[PDB]
């Protein structure tokens, strides 16, 4: 009975303001990610590795507000957060307020596996990750036109 | 926000969440997403949960752990615990959103009280289900 | 870490916690103290809790909310919920610490599994009690 | 109904062998004074929320306790402070983490609770929000005490 569920965010999604082709881009992205998780589960991969990979793919996909495609703050910056929890060991890892880590869920897993801590924040979280070989990315690699236009509209 | 929950062939549960927060957010605000028990929780005894929606309300309501505790201590089904948290408790605090959950028996729930939630799920070896709207 | 819980004449519960963390801590670590449900929780339906001790275990076990949920959903008394969390569940995960708690009926509990906990309590109009050791 | 306060100043390895009665009495006297202030406030009809805020503010101000003044030192000889407060009536909460320039973190947490739509803020963002609401900027040096610096030194090597 192995199973995966994913989400890409809850909120005001308006169908009047949507075309079917626009919707299908989201459906296709979700379907591809769930299929990757299903195949990993069928292959005997761990639940922890499956949720990590699914969230890494949602981060990579610019359609979803995580990683690449992150929304903008009041200051036109990105501040990213992630968590991961293993139901077997009850171990967890989390980062908040990081701007220089491409894949926050991977940094969260690094906190869980390579420290005794659950949660790290900001530059201290980044420095923990960098000291362990995780790459420092330009803070601007997350930026997209669509999310910048939504920022402009939020202000108005 | 994005998230995933899974039950593997060895009966293990896990959960993950990742986000950029909210458009136009005040720098330094932390929502429930990186908070164990608020945005994300997993326990093989009960459930794996990942949340999305009004950040402050999911923290105040400890929404992800509340699903677990309603099942474990309250004896609620996954569906009843999800209905209680998402359709009753979150709106009572002024909150909007949803979550995804899988229990240790492989029941799945994708409740939300918003106009939409980008979501998908599927059992291993089966065709996935996708959705956006209600 | 320090903390306070109170029940007022109007029947309201509140909790607060403050800390410097651990000597020699790695900069950027957040323990369970600022986190609703881990280090601090209050709900007039159940309990007010402030925690102190092994940071990572109080988060993983959501200790403060777990007291509340054991009482509200499980029907445990304050004393029973405190014993369950502090003397059974937290040690099972390798956690050391304690907490202070007042329930909506005015019962007070100051459980700890450590050698000591600096603590004090008192009813309005009564003499205070203080302690360090067991 | 019967109003009541409890406080704590931390759980851990205290041994009698390590302590003098005068050392113990400093802790007892501080705890007694703070709980007595809380009791008096409750008796006078002050809210539980105001009572736990004031008690924790006093525990912060007290150098004996690891919060506010008397905070432990990090690996980098810095102070990083955190606090939370929660109201059981409204289920509102406020919290700050990783703050170094706010004298009383619990007051900053109460400011997040009462003067924002948020529950938690961290680091410089939290400080900037507090300063925008008129809270005073302090140097993190104000938290430093000889006792806690000596504990950092005893836990490490010099170089
Ligand atoms: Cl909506
Ligand atoms: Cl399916
Ligand atoms: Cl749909
Ligand atoms: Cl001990
Ligand atoms: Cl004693
Ligand atoms: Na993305
Ligand atoms: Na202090």
């Amino acid at each position: 009975k192995a199973v995966i569920a994913i989400h890409g965010g809850a909120g005001a999604i308006s169908r009047a303001q949507m075309s079917l082709q626009q919707e299908l881009r989201y459906i296709e992205a979700l379907s591809a990610i769930v299929e990757t998780g299903q195949k990993m589960l069928e292959a005997g991969e761990s639940a922890l590795d499956v949720v990590t990979e699914a969230v890494r793919l949602l981060e990579e996909c610019p359609l979803f507000n995580a990683g690449i495609g992150a929304v903008f703050t009041r200051d036109e910056t990105h501040e990213l957060d992630a968590c991961v929890m293993d139901g077997n060991t009850l171990k967890a890892g989390a980062v908040a307020g990081v701007s220089h880590l491409r894949n926050p869920v991977l940094a969260a897993r690094l906190v869980m596996e390579q420290s005794p801590h659950v949660m790290m924040i900001g530059e201290g979280a980044e420095n923990f990750a960098f000291a362990r070989g995780m790459e420092r990315v330009s803070p601007e690699i997350f930026s997209t036109s669509l999310r910048y236009e939504q920022l402009l509209a939020a202000r108005k | 926000t994005v998230g995933a929950v899974a039950l593997d062939l060895d009966g293990n549960l896990a959960a993950a969440t990742s986000t950029g927060g909210m458009t136009n957010k005040l720098p330094g605000v932390v929502g429930p997403w990186p908070l164990v028990g608020a945005g994300c929780y997993a326990n093989n005894a009960s459930v794996a949960v990942s949340c999305t929606g009004t950040g402050e309300v999911f923290i105040r309501a400890l929404a992800a752990y509340d699903i677990a505790a309603l099942m474990d201590y309250g004896g609620l089904s996954l569906a009843e615990a999800c209905e209680r948290v998402v359709m009753e408790k979150l709106p009572a605090l002024g909150g909007s959103g949803g979550l995804i959950a899988i229990d240790h028996e492989g029941n799945v729930a994708l409740p939300f009280n918003t106009e939409g939630m980008y979501r998908a799920w599927g059992y291993a070896g089966d065709t996935p289900t996708t959705g956006i709207y209600r």
